């Protein structure tokens, strides 16, 4: 049971990026996936979520409109296609997963190591 | 949206001392509250869910309690590996989930 | 556990056979079975998978046309013949066209004109056959007792958690034993072959959408159909009606295709079940399984436990389910060990007399670290009562009040029975089926009446049935003969068949 | 093609809702109502034809209703 | 959606053929024949209902035909 | 085709009005989108083909 994140890097303002999160060790389809980011010297911020089956997605106001969460249950991969990036989005992003029986609800979770996304300035 | 307020911004304690952290919700969460331990350079680690239920493998020293909207995380015997940031998270009905601002447990 | 909040759950009480109870399982809800002195088990049918289906007769719902050609003849010659009529990829149509003296041959009657066009199908829907074998049912069952409220909708590890089990049932192994550590094992003998008509239901796919479809609806379809193994060059039995051969004012011919047909089939499908598919297997989420529960190797783990007396703290509130019952989640304070939990629906403060029934078997906390969590439920009386949990001087008492007297309860029970009968037919007689002679006679007469009714009626849907029901209602109302009852009686069935679904 | 038999004839019965359930009641009512609303003259003609057929009052009313149902479908 | 009123109600009349003319005849006859062939017992039900309705023989036969017509369309 | 101006108003399909300057606004929002319900726990949205 692990989540390996990738795709973080340097980007220009207004630019775009795609983050990926490969899941292993469990039935990916039964897990609701979530994206939580942490800015430097700031508390954790729950930004996005997607149901186990991909049916529906949720976005926090801080990102609603620019970011798109998606998932491929055959490739066991969660994606966070974030466009129109702003310097306020520079943070460490961590994908989390929890066994879900109801659209997003979960009790015990699993976290990845996180990936740093830096807006240039 | 619901907001979680942790009372102490930073807590300084000697090793072995009792540690108490309180997280208050802006509205009723009947039994949905989780506590996480986050160390720098590490992924946040789930400690307690459903307020008082310890996650798999979490040592028994960590305890959780609820009273209305006020939740409490207690560490009876502080060990050196416990000094980090502790967050509360609301697991109420909808995914709009807020993490408290966090409290730092420091070695005074 | 499993069924607290299902809102379509029913309680099967007792086993007057001492060993077993017959039970019909359905996808919608789940069954909580409570015995005399055995732990309450909640059973639910989860998914039905079908495997290795065989493709049969794929249809084409979006045609495309290609290079037309034509040929004409004199008013007195033979008939037109394009050499593309000897090719089974061209649709060809023959008609009569006005000819003569301007067009190219001296005579004035009607000529003969043939037009041909090449047919191609971009995509087609295909149906597959389902044998009543090689289809698997998956039953999830769980037990009351020591589980905390968290373990209600949590399916992560049932291999080792000692209180939940998963049972795979196929025609090759119609019986199983669900092993619950410390509780023994529940024997489960099921009838898979006959659960749901799987000898007339093809699996239908159009484009990543799958349905369950009757036969005779996947044979009376007017669309170009292949006949199974699409191997090389595709052949369509009929290019007819996927191609329209009009003609102009007696001096031309025109070939058009009708567009894509994929919305007509969506409307043509009505009363066909929705299914999904993983790989080569098809998951249906609406089904019907019949299982007898040999409940004679179930024990009670809590027996011979000294009852815990430290303290009890409510953790969430006492809540009321949709069926009247009451769930409570308690936290135990001072660890003694594995120990029995005292709880009751009591009334007089001094003589705590157990009134009502407790449906959580016998509660026992199996963990002793400092504080533990457990969830029980119970069926309180209709009047005011007290939830009393504890032993002495720390019995936190809650005041409970139930709404509806026994009359409403019996009315709701009759409503549920009527709905189950409407859904299941004769099989509904097997729900609480310890087995006597009134039950078997009722089932037999219901079988005969259902066969007759389904032969006569049962080719109609909610409107033809309402119409014919009202018509026969008037007819029986004013016929004045001895058949009155018959007419009226038949309508009851008809009418409820329309107002209960 | 044109015919495409409806599947509601062989409706599969179970607890779960079928493919297009919510439209069954409205579908037929809307078809009949729209056709009659467009053509009232046939309502008059059907009243006359029903009056000519059937001895009793109930027979004539039933004939009227059955004609008013057969006409929109061109059954 | 589900209803989609037929245009044959307002059939445009002219010398030239209309959009789908060759099909109408077999369209309705095929629908009725297919539905009856799939459900034979309703013929007996309709015979009984028609016999109970209508005094004379002609009325009963007309009731039979109109029931057997209106049922396959579910009109 | 030529269509009677009574068969082209009783049509149950999403309809704009007049010519479209840009992206159209369709009023009905139904009769082409189907909100089916799972067994009491979910909702699913499909479109007709």
């Amino acid at each position: 049971v692990q989540l390996v994140e990738s795709g973080g890097g340097l980007v220009q303002p207004g630019g775009s990026l795609r983050l990926s999160c490969s899941a292993s060790g469990f039935t990916f389809s039964t897990y609701s996936m979530h994206w939580v980011r942490q800015a430097p010297g700031k508390g954790l911020e729950y930004v996005s979520a997607i149901t186990g089956e991909g049916d529906s997605a949720f976005y926090a106001d801080s990102v609603k409109g620019r970011f798109t969460i998606s998932r491929d249950n055959s490739k066991n991969t969660l994606y966070f296609e974030m466009n129109s990036l702003r310097p306020e989005d520079t943070a460490v992003y961590y994908c989390v997963g929890g066994y879900s029986n109801f659209y997003y609800y979960y009790t015990m979770d699993v976290w990845g190591q996180g990936t740093t996304v830096t807006v240039s300035s | 949206e619901i907001v979680l307020t942790q009372s102490p911004a930073t807590l300084s304690l000697s090793p072995g001392e009792r540690a108490t952290l309180s997280c208050r919700a802006s509205q009723s969460i009947s039994t949905f509250l989780a506590w996480y331990q986050h160390k720098p350079g590490q992924a946040p680690r789930l400690l307690i869910y459903d307020a008082s239920t310890r996650a798999t493998g979490v040592p028994a020293r960590f305890s959780g309690s609820r009273s209305g909207t006020d939740f409490t995380l207690t560490i009876s015997t502080l060990e050196p590996e416990d000094f980090a940031v502790y967050y509360c998270q609301q697991r109420y009905n909808w995914p709009p989930y807020t993490f408290g601002q966090g409290t730092k447990v420091e070695i005074k | 556990i499993r069924c607290i909040g299902v809102s379509n759950r029913d309680f099967v009480e007792g086993m007057s056979g001492g060993t077993w109870v017959d039970v019909v399982l359905e996808h919608g809800g789940c069954v909580t079975v409570m015995a005399q002195d055995k732990p309450t088990v909640d059973i639910e049918l989860v998914t039905t998978t079908v495997s290795n289906m065989a493709e049969v007769r794929s249809y084409c719902y979006e045609a495309s046309i290609s290079d037309m050609a034509s040929d004409s003849r004199c008013p007195t010659q033979g008939e037109a013949y394009l050499d593309k009529q000897s090719d089974t990829q061209y649709v060809c149509k023959r008609t009569l066209v006005d000819r003569g003296w301007g067009n190219g041959c001296g005579l004035f009657g009607k000529g003969s004109l043939v037009t041909c066009a090449k047919f191609a199908c971009s995509k087609k829907m295909t149906g597959k056959s389902i044998q009543p074998e090689n289809l698997e049912y998956r039953i999830m069952l769980s037990v009351h007792g020591s589980q905390h409220s968290g373990m209600i909708v949590n399916d992560t590890g049932h291999e080792t958690d000692e209180n939940r089990a998963k049972v795979e049932i196929t025609p090759n192994s119609p019986r199983a034993e669900a092993t619950l550590g410390g509780f023994g094992s529940l024997g489960l003998d099921c009838e898979p072959r006959t659960g749901l008509d799987f000898s007339d239901l093809y699996y239908l796919t159009m484009n990543n959408k799958h349905w369950l479809v009757h036969k005779e609806w996947f044979h009376d379809i007017p669309l170009p159909w292949h006949a199974g193994a699409d191997t090389g060059t595709p052949h369509w039995n009929n290019k007819e009606a996927l191609v329209e051969f009009k003609d102009a004012h007696a001096k031309r011919q025109t070939v058009v295709v009708l567009g894509s047909q994929e919305g007509a089939v969506h409307t043509a499908l009505a009363g066909a079940l929705e299914a999904e598919m993983d790989g080569a297997k098809g998951r249906l989420s609406s089904g019907h399984l019949k299982c007898r529960l040999k409940m004679d190797k179930l024990r009670l783990k809590g027996v011979s436990y000294s009852l815990c007396t430290a303290a009890f703290t409510f953790t969430k509130i006492p809540a009321e389910t949709l069926h009247g019952t009451v769930t409570v989640e308690v936290q135990y304070a001072g660890t003694d060990g594995p120990c029995k939990v005292p709880a009751q629906m009591a009334v007089d403060m001094q003589t705590l007399t157990p009134v009502g029934r407790l449906i959580t078997a016998n509660p026992v906390i199996t963990e002793s670290t400092e504080n533990s969590k457990m969830m029980l439920e119970l069926d309180p009386p209709f009047g005011d009562s007290y939830i009393v949990i504890g032993v002495g001087e720390k019995k936190i008492t809650h005041h409970w009040h139930r709404s509806g007297s026994t009359i409403g309860k019996a009315f709701e029970a009759t409503v549920r029975g009527a709905k189950r009968m409407a859904v299941l037919g004769d099989t509904a007689w097997d729900f609480g089926s310890v087995g006597g002679a009134l039950n078997s006679l009722g089932k037999g007469i219901h079988q005969i009446f259902g066969a007759a009714f389904k032969s006569l009626f049962g080719g109609m849907s909610w409107f033809s049935q309402i119409l014919i029901g009202t018509l026969l209602m008037w007819l029986g109302l004013n016929t004045k003969n001895g058949s009155i009852s018959l007419m009226c009686l038949a309508l009851g069935g008809v009418l409820i068949f329309l107002s209960t679904a | 093609a044109v015919t495409l038999p409806s599947h509601s004839t062989r409706k599969l019965q179970t607890r779960s809702q079928t493919w297009l359930e919510s439209r069954e009641y409205t579908k037929h009512l809307i078809r009949v109502e729209n056709w009659i609303f467009r053509n009232p003259g046939f309502a008059l003609a059907a009243a006359a034809i029903a009056w000519l057929l059937g001895s009793s009052t109930s027979q004539k009313v039933i004939y009227l209703v059955m004609i008013l149902l057969i006409a929109p479908a061109y059954s």
